[PDB]
């Protein structure tokens, strides 16, 4: 823009993947998974002979397992350490994640809403101990999906393998005292879906194994649409039931659980620990949005992320949605039901916008000092970091 | 209540199987699940299929005498990778009832047992038995922990009034734990531990390795249970307890004597460390799964953890025991003392917050404690099938109806559910 | 036969007899349904729960609260609390009872008639009358004139009077009490740290909300005191010995009542909103209505609001007028009390409709008889 | 579950290559200074090895451990000569040999443990292991011995000298038939 290419940066902090770049890649122009170990124990045998490494970071963590302590200190894809992040940190610097120095230069991030700051604060306090940028910005969490294309109204809506989002939003400002997120996605959907497999005999170490979920739940998962038809036809077919190779070999046999593990989304209570789910909550947070919002939102509600390039159960929710309302709130009127226009809210580029939907912003913004916080509104000891 | 005489429990196990007769106080019988008969293979001679005419050619023997037959094979319709003899099942409890028992299952009622992990065909290829064979005039499978509810209940003192508190369980091919809290349980925090006994015992066969001899190499099993149960503890430093065994005398260093069964005639054999040595598996399963280790106190935790802070308080004031394997001798003591400090310690991480602050709100503390943990799970079992509550909503045979002959094909759930 | 007295409203239960000078038993009004599995089932518990016993046992259940107009009501299995809340804590059906009731203004106008048709129709009481629950407060503290300003747990009024007249467009309704509190309560708090909670502890947030907290009585400079320091820890003890470190908090939502907008809200401050319907109160007895005013309801022992009302009253009084603000013991009570008095009087008996009123109007005699 | 689990990584740790350097009683000759007669990290692996052996795996957390590796299997390398020394004299014969007898090392493939150990980057890294694990051998081979046995005045010990093939792992540093 009004400088080099370089020296400013963009970062999802994302809980499967991090994905990283210079401000304006054409993608976040790295992408890992947010994985960290350092060496333990795995083998039991006299294999290897390796000598090449030690710890690891993200995609070079990959094959390892047990070779390495690896962990996530975690509460809802919310970090409980501060150091092997740094380590993190001080791989990214590399060609690893980035090729970059931050001290001469500027970087875009994000913020939980209810993030407990007093630890953003002592770890950007460390980032002022160390990367210590000229300039930096960050922002909550959710509101960097609406820069692309400059938008004002709806609800925000998120999801993936550690958590999920419901921000309820008109003329761009977030409706906070009324507020909405889901503290989860496929991390302890996988913990209940292998409970399944266990009963099935597939009683595998967890330990070495939950992550294989991962591979199918990445690489091959999906939702059908037709889902009740889809329940009848499932039992009285049976021949509808699935397998896969196991990459070590084993075809093992998979039933409907591949995409009926989401009905614990929608039924909780699948998981004993009780809910009518989000497509409830949902209703909930329609009937609480006022008349013209409401009526909008039959077309006008937005979406994020790679956990939202998902077939099949859009179709079932608008399929849904016509229910509760004509049933609860239309009594059985019913002359409408598309009259209330309806179309489809999520595109193609939520897949990239993980960042690019932050990337548009530096775009128009990287020469601002109206928008930089900074390492100094840190050292003054300021009350935060921002203009 | 009755067809013309009233329900019965049998307690279906994976290795002995368990019953007693209506009236009765205890398990008159408990009793090898066992049966024998000729697989040599030599397939020869005046040949015929396709015609099931009268016969002159089957030779086979049912339950614990059928151990003796010679070359019959003495196979065991318990549940160990063998499942597929479920079709022998039938006509050897056809045996059992009609002729051991000597009784009529259509004019009876009847309770019995299935493990967690069950898969339904198995049983419902056997309900159009259970009600065209067998034609009982009602019945129901029940999880096998249903039986031990009514002992719980069997105890029945003041504060026995409540469906909150925690079951461990512990046996030979299984062990148990289940977060029930006035029934209800939540899947991945129920626990179906496939850590048991027969695993320790072979185990034991190798530690014959370290002492002893002269043994049929399968009497030589039989001798190491009939050593271990009466004499087998824990410490609390290995390092300390061989020197007991090494000087104390006999106290520690007992003798036993038997026999070589490869002739019938006498052996006299050690004992010493190997009672201290064989336990220690409930503090590390490990020894039958060092894929998955995890000791009894880090597995409860890994519950407790799940089951939310709220019951707690009740988890303090309500812990249970199940199984003749939870009526041991102070390595329950041992561990408790311990798991208690571990607790304790996992407690007092709240130090950080209020600081010093260091004190507990009075909880309350007790658990199950009898011999009686073993006879009694026929009784109660046999008294709950007697409820008159049981006899309609157990599945009478137009239930069965109404639940395999006019079901799988014509709505098995109606689909899964829907 | 005879007629019997209690509190009904949102909030709790407070059932008692004529002739008391307080409620026999004060319980919520709590009850549901094991939406999770009783399996075993009569395992020492029940298949459905209520107040306490419900309360005793919570987690198995779900559990019900009645009211919002055009968002919340469920008119029938309110019987599944009453009947035994009858003839279990009465320890009678009121099928037998000529009987005291009470409603607030405003209803739907069929709620008058599910009401009554359930009260005949379903529970055949023989004879009853419905009321305004604020008179037997009146009963009780004998005043002509004054506001009252007032929350349950479960609604809001102002209640302008003048020598009888009770001011019947200027009289009020409003949804919100104190039941709304403790959902904004609970969002912040993961913030000082405890990152553990939903519905089953936001009833720990309807709780010390109410035992240990007050209004503050400066908000503005509690809060610059807040901003830099920490001497006011009268702090709280989690389920078995966790001290969360407390006692800051024991008064920092309160100012959201002068500030609704900080809940973004469309309306006024509470003393705003009370001096906008001052407008819609009588011109004149303005001047009288500030030397008027004594304490009655459920709420009216809560600490530091008190002072801080007639502070804002004051801070929005005209001259020639006194602002009297006074808190009589027991205040809480005496709407139930009031009813024990009334209980005294053949006359209101008298204005009992009858089963044969609503058999002989046919159903139509209610929005033509009762108070 | 843990071992009786090594209180012996100590500050003190420099390290020779990937493991460590420390004044640790060894009763015979390498680049370890010295320390009291003591149920030292040798017996955080013999004494406890009634503990340790019957692991499939294990929790190690550094060089120390990396180190133990020897220092607890090495143990069940002596039971794979003393079942011979079914008398002690025997063994009192190896008493020599266990010092003399220095084991395969970094830098060399085929040996594995270049998945745990450093190389010979620089040669210095060989020479002063090489000195450093005689002292080791012979002081495992005397505390041992001198322990467990006099001639035929005390007697092996089956109910334990049974776990020469039955390790930690069931792994080995060398030795397989006896």
């Amino acid at each position: 823009m009004d400088s080099q290419g370089r020296k400013v940066v963009v970062c999802d902090n994302g809980t499967g993947f991090v994905k990283c770049g210079y401000a304006g890649s054409n993608f976040p122009e790295h992408i890992f998974p947010a994985l960290v170990g350092r060496p333990i124990i795995r083998s039991t045998t006299k294999v290897g002979n390796i000598e090449i490494k030690d710890l690891m970071v993200g995609d070079e963590a990959s094959e390892l397992r047990s070779m390495l302590e690896v962990n996530y200190p975690m509460e809802n894809g919310i970090v409980r350490n501060w150091d092997d992040m740094k380590h993190l940190w001080d791989y990214t610097f590399g060609p690893e994640k980035l090729n970059i120095d931050t001290r001469n230069c500027k970087i875009l991030l994000t913020e939980p809403p209810m993030n407990p700051t007093k630890n953003r604060e002592k770890i950007v306090e460390v980032m002022f101990e160390t990367y210590q940028f000229s300039g930096v910005y960050v922002a909550i969490q959710a509101v960097l999906t609406l820069y692309a294309q400059g938008l004002l109204t709806g609800v925000v809506v998120d999801s993936g393998d550690g958590v999920t989002h419901i921000c309820p939003v008109y003329e761009g400002f977030s409706l906070p005292h009324l507020t909405r997120r889901l503290d989860i996605a496929g991390r302890d959907i996988t913990r209940y879906l292998i409970k399944l497999l266990l009963l099935r005999g597939y009683a595998f170490n967890h330990s070495a194994d939950f992550e294989t979920v991962r591979m199918i739940k990445e690489k091959l998962c999906y939702v059908g649409y037709n889902i009740e038809q889809e329940q009848k036809l499932a039992l009285e077919t049976t021949v509808l039931v699935e397998s896969y190779t196991l990459p070590d070999g084993r075809i093992i046999k998979v039933g409907g659980e591949r995409f009926e593990a989401p009905e614990a989304l929608f039924q909780p209570h699948l998981i004993n620990v009780e809910g009518v789910g989000v497509a409830e909550l949902l209703f909930n947070t329609i009937q609480a949005a006022d008349i013209d919002t409401r009526s909008e939102f039959y077309k006008h509600i937005v979406l994020s992320g790679g956990s939202t390039m998902y077939p099949g159960l859009p179709s079932r929710l608008e399929r849904e949605l016509k229910q509760l309302y004509l049933e609860r709130v239309l009594k059985g009127d019913v002359e409408k039901l598309s009259k209330f226009k309806i179309r489809i809210e999520d595109p193609p580029r939520r897949k990239h916008m993980v960042f690019l939907g932050g990337a548009v912003l530096a775009d128009i913004m990287k020469d601002k000092d109206n928008f930089w916080m900074t390492r100094q509104e840190y050292q003054e000891k300021g009350v935060r970091v921002l203009e | 209540m009755a067809g013309r005489l009233p329900a019965c429990v049998v307690d279906c196990g994976t290795g002995y199987t368990k019953l007693g007769y209506a009236g009765n106080t205890e398990p008159q019988f408990i009793i090898p699940s066992c049966i024998a008969i000729k697989e040599s293979a030599k397939v020869g001679d005046q040949a015929q299929r396709r015609v099931m005419k009268g016969v002159d050619d089957l030779d086979f023997f049912i339950g614990d005498e059928a151990i003796e037959k010679p070359t019959y094979a003495t196979k065991w319709p318990i549940r160990h990778g063998i499942v597929e003899d479920w079709d022998l099942m039938e006509r050897f409890m056809e045996q059992v009832i009609f002729k051991y028992l000597r009784a009529e299952p259509e004019d009876h009622y009847f309770l019995l047992t299935e493990p967690p992990l069950n898969t339904p065909e198995n049983r419902e290829y056997t309900a159009e038995i259970m009600f065209e064979s067998f034609n009982v005039p009602g019945l129901y499978i029940a999880v096998q922990a249903v039986l031990a509810l009514a002992a719980s209940w069997t105890s029945r003192q003041v504060g026995e009034r409540t469906l909150t508190g925690t079951v461990i369980d512990s046996g030979d091919g299984v062990t148990h734990v289940i977060p029930v809290a006035e029934g209800y349980v939540i899947g991945s925090c129920i626990k179906h531990i496939p850590i048991a006994g027969r695993d320790i015992t072979y185990f034991i066969q190798q530690l014959l390795r370290d002492r002893e001899v002269g043994i049929p190499p399968e009497q030589s099993l039989e001798t190491a249970k009939a050593v271990k149960e009466r004499y087998s503890y824990v410490c609390p430093d290995l390092v300390k307890e061989f020197n007991k065994y090494d000087t104390d005398g006999s106290k520690w260093i007992k003798q036993y004597t038997g026999i070589n069964a490869i002739s019938k005639k006498e052996f006299s054999i050690d004992v010493g460390y190997e009672r201290f040595l064989g336990p220690e598996i409930f503090f590390h399963p490990e020894f039958a799964n060092p894929d998955f280790t995890q000791p009894i106190s880090e597995v409860v935790d890994e519950v407790i953890q799940n089951c939310p802070i709220d019951v707690r308080r009740p988890l303090y004031k309500n812990i249970v025991l199940s199984g003749g394997s939870t009526m041991f001798r102070d390595f329950g003591r041992r561990l408790q003392r311990d798991l208690k400090r571990t607790v304790d310690a996992r407690l007092k991480l709240s130090e950080e917050l209020s600081g010093g602050r260091l004190k507990p709100k009075p909880i309350d503390v007790q658990v199950i404690t009898h011999h009686m943990q073993r006879y009694a799970v026929w009784f109660g079992g046999s008294m709950l099938a007697s409820t008159p509550e049981f006899y309609q909503v157990c599945h009478t045979k137009k239930d069965y109806e109404e639940i395999g002959p006019s079901i799988c094909r014509h709505n098995p759930v109606f689909g899964v559910m829907s | 036969t005879t007629a019997l007295v209690c509190d009904n409203g949102s909030g709790l239960v407070k059932a008692g007899f004529a002739g008391d000078d307080a409620p026999r038993a004060v319980f919520p009004s709590i009850v549901g349904r094991p939406r999770h599995q009783g399996v075993m089932v009569g395992m020492g518990q029940k298949d459905s729960y209520v107040g306490d016993e419900a309360q005793s046992k919570r987690g198995i259940l779900t559990l019900k609260y009645p009211i919002e107009h055009g968002i919340i009501t469920n008119w029938d299995d309110m019987e599944k609390i009453w009947h035994h809340t009858f003839y279990n804590e009465l320890r009678v059906a009121p099928e037998e009872h000529p009987t005291l009731l009470t409603e607030a203004p405003l209803n739907p106008k069929a709620n008058r008639e599910k009401m009554t048709q359930i009260m005949f129709e379903t529970f055949n009481v023989p004879a009853m009358y419905v009321a305004i629950q604020a008179v037997l407060s009146l009963y009780a503290s004998g005043r002509t004139t004054g506001i009252v300003l007032d929350s349950g747990d479960g609604v809001t009024h102002n209640v302008p009077i003048y020598e009888g007249y009770a001011l019947p467009h200027a009289i009020m309704r409003l949804d919100l009490a104190g039941r709304d509190l403790t959902d904004y309560l609970m969002k912040i708090l993961t913030e000082r740290g405890y990152s553990f909670v939903t519905t089953a502890e936001r009833e720990i947030v309807r709780d010390i909300k109410e035992k240990l907290c007050y209004v503050a009585l400066d908000f503005e400079n509690e809060m610059a005191t807040a901003a830099s320091s920490s001497s006011l820890e009268k702090s709280y003890e989690l389920p078995d010995g966790q001290v969360i470190t407390i006692g800051n908090e024991r008064f920092r939502c309160p100012e959201t009542l002068f500030q609704p907008s900080f809940i973004g809200m469309e309306s006024a401050g509470i003393h705003e909103t009370t001096y906008n319907s001052i407008m819609k109160c009588d011109i004149d007895i303005r001047k009288d209505l500030y030397a008027n005013n004594v304490m009655s309801g459920g709420t009216t022992m809560y600490p530091g609001i008190a002072d801080r009302m007639q502070k804002e009253i004051t801070a929005l009084a005209p001259s020639t007028m006194k602002i009297k603000i006074i808190a009589p013991p027991e205040r809480k009570y005496s709407v139930w009390i009031g009813g024990s008095i009334l209980a005294s009087l053949s006359t209101f008996q008298q204005m009992w409709i009858t089963k044969q009123e609503y058999d002989e109007a046919g159903p139509s005699i209610v929005h033509r008889k009762c108070f | 579950m843990p071992a009786y689990h090594s209180s012996l990584m100590d500050p003190d740790t420099k390290l020779i290559g990937n493991m460590a350097l420390l004044p640790i009683r060894s009763q015979f000759k390498g680049p370890a200074p010295r320390e009291t007669k003591d149920t030292d990290i040798v017996d955080e692996a013999i004494y406890y090895f009634k503990a340790n052996v019957f692991f499939k795996n294990y929790e190690i957390k550094n060089e120390a451990d990396r180190t133990l590796i020897y220092i607890t299997l090495y143990i069940s390398e002596c039971l794979k000569k003393l079942q011979k020394c079914n008398s002690k004299s025997q063994g009192e014969k190896e008493m020599y040999t266990l010092g003399i007898t220095n084991f395969p090392i970094p830098g060399e493939p085929g040996f594995p443990l270049n998945a745990i150990y450093a190389k010979p980057a620089n040669k210095q890294e060989d020479e002063v292991m090489r000195a450093y694990l005689q002292q080791l051998r012979q002081e495992t081979g005397l505390r041992l011995c001198e322990k467990v046995f006099d001639p035929q005045n005390d007697k092996p010990s089956k109910w334990w000298t049974c776990f020469v093939k039955r390790q930690f792992m069931n792994k080995s540093l060398s030795g397989p038939g006896q």
